[PDB]
């Protein structure tokens, strides 16, 4: 979202939301999906359902 | 082993623990109101427009009952003498009504939400 | 088995390496702390398993200035590295597979 | 230079007088608060434009012309 | 929309394009010639599954 | 020994070198300010300094050396001028043992709220040391971090005989 200021923090009844919404500035996975390169480090066929099972688990997918 | 000439004033370790700690606690308590065993941290005991109102209650109950017109003191001053806008002659006082949010407070959030 | 035997062997390694990495770490976060008692329990077995890798390579670095050698940190931090690479990027579209380890 | 400047720029009566009966019609201390001050502020610069003009501006123009970009 | 995806992010692409010219496959044992060219897993398309395949775990 | 107070150009270049530390961790600014927005302003006070403290790769290395052996052990110049200097060196080592532990994070606390919580207690406690040595830097007096600041009275004494 480099073009922009793309953080929220606004103050008393001062906030306006203009195609950046509520929900992607402050709520949840939404928030924190879009900040996701400050977590990179700095094959694809068959390792990455196997890590994804090992490291993140949930029966609504692995079980 | 050499501080310094000692007519340069020191500030101990203390002053700084305390300034340190006391600012992590000022931020938890305002986090969290109604943990603070029960209760919650204020910056102020009363809102000055409530003061300034009582003054003025009892003010112009104690004018009227001397038998005379009672006056209304404002806050920030009093009228301009101009004569282009309503807005300019009232200005100080439209100035002070202006700030009545911010001044109030506060300019964090009032509840918590877990992201 | 030779799969899961390797996967494991190079886990293990990755731990002990990364073990390593915090065992230097603290020592030149202590050599900042010049009143120790190197003797005591704690900083004996801390020396110890530091004590024969500082000691290859005291040769190198001349004594300009006996207070305190980073090399250990620089040297072990590549070789990790070198590690992930001897076993910005422009790609097609934006590539999933840069956030795993 | 405070001082200094203000021997310069702060006005007589008879200054005062002179900007307020060319700019408005009427004689002073007849006016509101803040159609004074624009009496007093155009004595005042008046004073300054003509300082700078009788007392730095008469012999600095002696045309040294050179020195453009 | 794709209105709104484009005032977002762009490409920024500073070294070239990233998409190029597609080549297509043969199989070894109507009118129109079909695409072929995304039948591996290693293309594109395959990436874009896979980015949604992650975001949804 | 010079024992002089400070007078202004010494402050004026002490705080530059606070300032230092600042933008090495201004980037983890966003996750503080979205709770507290009254210190929002310290989103967008570093800008320059960030621009001119990046104008060559070598820039900061350079600075580093030059400060130790032109300020530090420079015997003339007063010596609280001095410890302010190695006050901003220390700071500065401090944040990058900070960055030095955020870039070895595990993935699965990497994509929790908890790194969130390091992110801005990683701005806020630099911002804090930051403001403490600026406050009595601009007051001219000596301020004692515990833990820090016996180590730079013991790296100024021993930088002064680095020559016998
Ligand atoms: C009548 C005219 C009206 C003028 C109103 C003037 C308001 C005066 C505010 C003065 C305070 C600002 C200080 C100047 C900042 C210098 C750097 C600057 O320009 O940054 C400019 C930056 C703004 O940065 C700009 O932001 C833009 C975003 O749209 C763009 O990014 C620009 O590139 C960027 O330059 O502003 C600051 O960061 C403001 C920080 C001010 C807070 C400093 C904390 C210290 C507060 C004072 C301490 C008082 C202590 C108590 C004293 C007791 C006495 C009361």
């Amino acid at each position: 979202l480099i073009k922009y200021q793309a953080f929220d923090a606004s103050t008393y009844d001062q906030g306006v939301y203009d195609f950046l919404t509520i929900e992607d500035l402050n709520y949840g996975f939404d928030r924190f999906w879009l900040r996701r390169k400050m977590r990179n480090h700095q094959g694809p066929r068959v390792e990455f359902f196997r890590i994804l099972f090992e490291q993140f688990y949930h029966p609504n997918f692995h079980d | 082993v050499y501080k310094g000439p000692a007519s340069i004033p020191h500030a101990s370790a203390e002053v700084f623990g305390a300034f340190f700690l006391a600012t992590n606690t000022a931020l938890l308590a305002h986090m969290f109101p109604g943990k603070l065993f029960g209760s919650e941290l204020h910056v102020r005991k009363w809102d000055p427009d409530y003061l300034a109102s009582c003054c003025n209650e009892q003010g112009m109950r104690r004018e009227a009952l001397s038998g005379k017109k009672p006056n209304l003191w404002l806050l920030g001053g009093g009228p301009r003498l101009v004569n282009d806008s309503w807005e300019r002659m009232w200005w100080n006082n439209l100035h002070w009504k202006r700030w009545k949010v911010p001044r109030t407070g506060p300019a964090f959030p009032q509840d918590m939400y877990w992201q | 088995l030779t799969s899961v035997y390797a996967r494991t062997f190079e886990r293990a390694a990755f731990g002990f390496a990364k073990m390593y990495l915090f065992c230097l770490f603290m020592r030149v976060l202590l050599s900042w702390f010049p009143s120790i008692d190197w003797n005591s329990q704690p900083w004996a077995f801390l020396r110890l398993i530091t004590e024969p890798y500082l000691q290859i390579y005291r040769g190198i670095l001349p004594p300009l200035f006996g207070q305190l050698d980073f090399t250990p940190l620089f040297g072990f931090l590549i070789l990790q590295d070198v590690v992930e690479l001897m076993s910005s990027m422009f790609w097609t579209t934006t590539d999933i597979m840069c956030y795993f380890d | 230079t405070v001082a200094a400047g203000a021997a310069i720029v702060v006005p007589s009566g008879k200054q005062v007088e002179a900007a307020s009966l060319d700019i408005y019609g009427r004689p002073p201390s007849q006016l509101l608060p803040n159609e004074r001050r624009a009496a007093e502020f155009a004595a005042g610069h008046r004073r300054w434009k003509g300082f700078v003009d009788n007392s730095i501006y008469s012999w600095t123009r002696t045309l040294p012309g050179h020195d453009n970009p | 929309t794709l209105r709104w995806r484009k005032t977002l992010y762009v490409a920024s692409l500073r070294r070239g394009f990233r998409k190029k010219s597609r080549k297509q496959r043969i199989l070894v044992m109507s009118l129109i010639t079909k695409p072929t060219h995304s039948y591996t897993v290693l293309g594109k398309r395959a990436s874009r599954y896979r980015h949604q395949i992650y975001k949804d775990v | 020994r010079n024992e002089g107070p400070m007078t202004w150009p010494w402050k004026l270049m002490c705080a530059i070198l606070y300032m230092l530390p600042w933008v090495d961790v201004t980037e983890k600014t966003v996750y503080f300010v979205e709770r507290f927005p009254a210190f929002v302003w310290t989103e967008y006070f570093s800008e320059p300094f960030e621009h001119w403290y990046n104008i060559h790769e070598y820039a900061p290395l350079f600075i580093f050396f030059a400060t130790y052996l032109g300020i530090v052990r420079n015997k003339k110049i007063p010596h609280v001028a001095r410890y302010h200097v190695m006050m901003g060196v220390m700071l500065d080592i401090v944040a990058m043992i900070l960055i030095v532990t955020e870039e070895n994070l595990p993935t699965g606390v990497l994509w929790t709220p908890w790194s969130d919580l390091f992110y801005a207690l990683m701005f806020w406690f630099i911002f804090l040391l930051v403001i403490y040595c600026l406050f009595f830097c601009f007051l001219g007096w000596y301020c004692e971090i515990p833990l820090i600041s016996e180590g730079v009275y013991l790296q100024i004494e021993q930088a002064e005989q680095l020559g016998q």
